[PDB]
């Protein structure tokens, strides 16, 4: 509803996140501020392959 | 009762009022005549950054000498709004209204050149595209600077590189005083939205 | 830079030149249920290279909270995840010549830690985790950043 | 209208919707003298509700 | 081969810079370019976000903290919580600013007033009149062992003030349950047993179609009309039940209030202020001006 | 790319304020507004009648 | 003076010049090339009607 | 749009493709505010890819 | 018969020469001719070639020799071949110029710097920023009895330089296989047993959308940033295997390098230089200025 | 919202009173009237004939 | 071509008849860049061979 701001709030009460090596267990799903309608403002993907 | 500190997302409005857009549109029809819904149109408008900008004759002046202060002041919309953002792109437009109170020569003429930003006049040639006016028949020198950039966006901070975007160089054969108004082209805009700075209000002197 | 110089990532960036990356951040907080408080985690691009009147420092609580951030309450949000996008005006970060940072992350105190008028137990402990996202390593080179 | 000027008048005439001798004593509804309600009949309001690219600065 | 003119004599006006203050029109600015049809592309893959950050609804929709109050176990019921921050308990409802501090430096003592604006206030300062639906998120920083009842009621019209020579502030003595009963006021009684939060939207109500964007600018004992005329009313936050807290937790809680606006309308592109829009650049030390 | 002019020489008259005493015409008054198409609405619910 | 120019600004009614800024929209003319300064003031009002 | 000026506006209005109250709090995609991709929608790019005689100096 | 005017008052601006710096528009130049529609015909049977010699792709596509190196049997492996010409072994990748000589004449000693540009460099000097795919044809002048292996590898970024008071040059000590390994560099190992030639196209790669066209103009110990910022990197030509040659042939070979550009883009029609575009007219003798 | 000019530079001539001696043409005389389209009617029942 | 100016460009664009990236290295026939042969495509030549009354002074 609001912009640029994550507001403290409740969430699901059993959150397991896995990031590529590590596995997080949290009491509730974290409050996450991501970027709205994000796009790639670089050209590296156009220069060569990774 | 259960022991917990939680958030139920309770929301309330205080009146059985009509649709806000109805009332707003009626109020505009009755007391404004227009509707501002975006702040880019304000960058398309021209606003004054200096009512008296004095120049010395036969001197190539980069307009940075002025904008570097007119941006920190916050008087125009291109400056006031810049304090809300971190990026910008696009070109700019400047108008120079002549306010010269004396006749310096039988032929007064004004000339504008391009120049990379943050350069000096002794660091650039006078070739390239140009615009020339004669304040006696046309006291308004209107010019536009495109977005000639090595980068798709320009930050509002200091960089290691220099000359990565274009600016304006101003020349005159006589000492002219001018009202300077600037604005953005049909392609200028800002980037990230960030927090606000503090605002300065009325100032007073008090002989305590 | 804070992440590239951590976790042995510089070893896997070595012999490369350009990088486009989004930074992923995660806090994990712990406080006994008898302790309260609130923090604001915000990021300011070019805060170390922009004029002071434009910094997230040197402005007001309202301005600070107007920056992109997350509320971190002790008894509501024991963990928060933040994503900072690619922040360079350039087409990619230079890992060899341009040793530079483009965004500064801050952790602010809205309300101080509130506990009983005791001792050693009225406290809160945090731990910050960082990694990268939306990555692209493209052009190889023989040069290195001595700053790793 | 017989006019030897190709531009018969300075402006484009707008119809009213009135059924009364304008110089007469009978009342004239002032809303029937012109149509300018909250609709696309108004230029800026049509610009807004039609989402043109100029209200955004483009 | 060389016929005669048949055109009429055009009447003209040498008026350069006609409508340069408008946002729409055909600009006579000469481009220092190669192509007259020079034009950048669209904004795909320029900024980190494909959202329009320049719309008034996206800026005035960015909330900011304006109040952090301290509700102690001593705070009396039906008395505004006035501990911790300025404008204690009272919340002038409006897009303009209501709070300002005075920086006094020196003979003489030069006084300049500073403001702490949210994005809605930053935007409103650019115009003369405003109209909007004001939204407030009232959060309480507590534990599961603090309990209490909080009353947030809306009162329309001017605010009781203790007017000073350089600022304005609320009179907490005219806001007690005796002088200011909430029995005939729109309000929301919030229980703190488990919940912590309530968002409150206040639609626009006034005998005016648009209020002023002046606010506290130049507001003091002598200049006080525009301030009262810049707001639709005020909220007051009073305890219905004293704060309940054992001695195992804090004897106080912090009340955080976020502010933003919805259904926004701005009227005149000129401020109402004595002077221009000016950004406060904090000097290096306290001796500078 | 840069062709030559083919228009004729317009004859003109520097007569500002032409027909300002008439009720009909296109006014050259500059509006101190935001929109050039600034225009109030109709008179519904303005006056008592 | 070698350059005479005329300028018009907005202002709330019944104010003084020391009570208002000089920002906002404006119109400027040069009486020597255009001796007629034509300007229009919109109805920027808090009220739908204004009494006399 | 009821206008007594034959030229109802200074410019030619361009449609957006937006489904939102522009003064509302909901996000607005800035790409739907105008169509200016890498296409013949841009004047100089259309000039190039259409091979007009002016880009050659004729 | 004589009706009244119904036109409005045109607003105007006495701005002669509006957009004269653009390439497109309607010119108000009066022709000293008979017909206003004077126009030459098309170019059939005017020039010896019906090709367009004015397109950037046809000019920047005309190659020119920029390096003639001498690879002796003494040249060490994994060391750049630095004998015979300036900028030995190193090839700054870009449309601008990288090489210049100083003509010093006389009291005082006036120094003017001269450039040796290929058509791509001549064109780039006319603009502020460039972007292109740089193509290099590396030929070896040898016999069927010379053998060897040649390593041409691309390194992105600034170049190691020995900066002087009036010029810049490569530091050959920071380009040896010890300090500058080619193990993580795009490269092409060329066998000289029978072949002599390899054409190498280097696409545009940089953290900038456009590089500068300044190059070596005014480049020296103090002014060195724009030079580094005018190129995407550099090639280095190092022997993988020493030159093999019996005593019946020359103990050296000449490495000829042609340079041209493809997929060219130029941005600003104004140079980035301190001064204008100036052509060096070699004086009659060495005493002139 | 504020695009660029694409019109050319008009050539002109400040020649007021062009063809005032002719009987046909568009007169630049300002009427001291209310309506710009002020025009009398036809001659029915004005003169005896 | 999305232009808010009714006059999208200063001039009337003329087509070429070219099948090549103009900034490319491949040759471009300069006769396909414009059609101006000895024909009625040229204004004065069309005036002559069409026998207009202006070439005679009328």
């Amino acid at each position: 509803n609001v912009h640029n701001t994550k507001l403290a709030s409740t969430s699901a009460e059993n959150a397991i996140e896995k990031e590529q090596i590590t596995t997080f267990h949290d009491v509730e799903t974290p409050n996450r501020i991501d970027t709205p309608m994000a796009q790639d403002t670089s050209s590296a993907r156009s220069m060569d392959d990774t | 009762i259960n022991l917990s500190n939680k958030t139920d997302e309770n929301t309330i409005s205080f009146f059985d009022s009509g649709d806000p857009e109805r009332m707003n549109s009626e109020a505009l029809m009755r007391g404004c005549g227009e509707q501002i819904v975006n702040l880019r149109p304000l960058l398309r408008t021209f606003r004054t950054i200096n009512d008296n900008w004095s120049l010395a004759a036969n001197t190539k002046t980069p307009i940075t000498d002025l904008t570097n202060t007119a941006d920190a002041e916050g008087r125009d919309y291109m400056s006031y709004l810049s304090f809300l953002y971190r990026f910008y792109r696009g070109g700019r437009r400047y108008k120079f209204f002549n306010t010269t109170p004396l006749k310096q020569s039988q032929t007064c003429y004004v000339r504008s050149f391009l120049i990379p930003r943050n350069y000096t006049a002794d660091e650039i040639n006078t070739d390239g595209p140009s615009h020339i006016t004669y304040p006696v028949i046309n006291p308004v020198h209107e010019v536009e600077v495109p977005f000639y950039s090595q980068y798709r966006k320009i930050p509002i901070a200091s960089t290691t590189d220099k000359g990565y975007d274009s600016s304006l160089m101003y020349y005159t054969n006589v000492g002219t005083q001018q009202i300077v108004a600037r604005a953005g082209n049909d392609d200028f805009t800002f980037g990230w939205m960030i927090g606000t700075p503090q605002l300065q209000g009325i100032t007073k002197e008090v002989a305590n | 830079s804070t992440v590239l110089k951590a976790g042995g990532k510089a070893q896997k960036l070595a012999n490369f030149k350009y990088l486009r990356c989004d930074v992923q951040v995660k806090l994990v907080l712990n406080a006994n249920p008898f302790i309260a408080g609130r923090l604001y985690l915000a990021y300011s691009p070019y805060d170390d290279k922009v004029a002071p009147e434009r910094r997230i420092i040197y402005t007001s609580r309202a301005g600070v909270t107007g920056y992109p951030g997350v509320e971190l309450d002790f008894q509501l949000d024991n963990s928060v995840e933040m994503t900072i996008p690619y922040a360079s005006f350039q087409e990619a970060y230079d890992l060899v010549s341009g040793n530079e940072d483009f965004v500064q992350l801050y952790l602010f105190t809205i309300a101080p830690v509130l506990g009983p008028s005791a001792s050693a137990n009225s406290k809160v402990d945090l731990s910050v985790y960082m990694w990268l996202d939306n990555i692209s390593l493209v052009i190889p080179t023989y040069r290195l950043n001595p700053n790793l | 209208p017989t006019s030897e000027n190709p531009k018969i008048g300075p402006i484009s005439e707008v119809a009213s919707g009135v059924k009364t001798a304008a110089n007469g004593i009978e009342r004239i509804p002032v809303l029937g003298e012109i149509a300018k309600p909250v609709t696309a009949a108004v230029k800026w309001f049509a610009d807004i509700v039609g989402g043109v690219a100029a209200i955004f600065g483009w | 081969s060389k016929p005669r003119n048949q055109n009429q004599v055009m009447p003209l006006q040498n008026v350069p810079g006609w409508g340069y203050s408008l946002y729409k029109g055909i600009d006579m600015s000469v481009p220092l370019a190669y192509d007259p049809n020079n034009e950048l592309g669209d904004l795909r893959d320029v900024f980190p976000s494909a959202v329009d950050e320049m719309a008034i609804g996206y800026v005035c929709g960015n909330p900011a903290i304006k109040h952090v109050l301290t509700w102690s176990t001593t705070d009396v019921v039906q008395n505004p919580i006035s501990n911790g921050d300025d404008w204690g308990g009272v919340i002038p409802v409006g897009m303009p600013c209501y709070s300002k501090t005075i920086r006094a430096v020196k003979a003489t003592s030069t006084k300049t007033e500073v403001m702490d604006p949210a994005p809605c206030e930053y935007v409103a300062n650019l115009f003369s009149y405003w109209r909007a639906t004001m939204c407030y998120r009232i959060t309480v920083v507590k534990t599961a062992f603090h309990t209490g009842r909080l009353e947030i009621f809306f009162e329309p019209g001017s605010i009781p003030t203790v007017r000073t020579a350089d600022n304005l502030g609320p009179d907490q003595t005219q806001l007690n349950g005796t002088i200011a009963p909430s029995d005939n006021n729109y309000k929301y009684i919030l229980d703190l047993t488990n919940d912590t939060e309530v968002t409150i939207k206040v639609p626009y109500v006034s005998n005016k179609m648009f209020m002023k964007t002046v606010g506290i600018y130049g507001a003091h004992d002598e200049d006080n009309w525009n301030f009262d005329e810049s707001f639709t009313g005020f909220l007051c936050i009073r305890p219905i039940t004293k704060l309940m807290a054992p001695d195992t937790v804090s004897q106080k809680v912090s009340i955080v209030v976020w502010k933003w606006a919805e259904d926004v309308v701005v009227v005149e592109p000129k401020p109402l202020t004595s002077g221009p829009t000016q950004v406060y650049n904090p000097p290096a030390v306290a001796r500078d001006l």
